């Protein structure tokens, strides 16, 4: 973490910066987004 | 002399009133700066 890192989420290629996230998520949801479609948060398939 | 001093201070005076009420006397300067916003919020919304 806390690092630019190449990153790949259940096929999710991307390129960024990854931090803890500090928001509530519904145990429903996987992604996350924002105003724009693309994905700002994503749920980590191994420690959850 | 004194009539013109009292009358000018009195015109001063009512200019922070009228400026701090009917909502609109600013919107001249606020049009500016809510147009810049939605253009960038539009070319943000234009990518999804
Ligand atoms: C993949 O690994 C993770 C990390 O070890 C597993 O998550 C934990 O697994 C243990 C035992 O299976 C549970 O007691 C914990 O509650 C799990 N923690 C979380 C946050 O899920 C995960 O189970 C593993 N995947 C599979 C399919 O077993």
């Amino acid at each position: 973490k806390n690092k630019c890192v190449n990153f790949n989420f259940n096929g999710l290629k991307g390129t960024g910066v990854l931090t803890e996230s500090n928001k509530k998520f519904l145990p429903f949801q996987q992604f996350g987004r924002d105003i724009a479609d693309t994905t700002d948060a994503v749920r980590d398939p191994q420690t959850l | 002399q004194k009539l013109i001093a009292n009358q000018f201070n009195s015109a001063i005076g009512k200019i922070q009133d009228s400026l701090s009420s009917t909502a609109s006397a600013l919107g001249k300067l606020q049009d500016v700066v809510n147009h810049n916003a939605q253009a960038l919020n539009t070319l943000v919304k234009q990518l999804s």
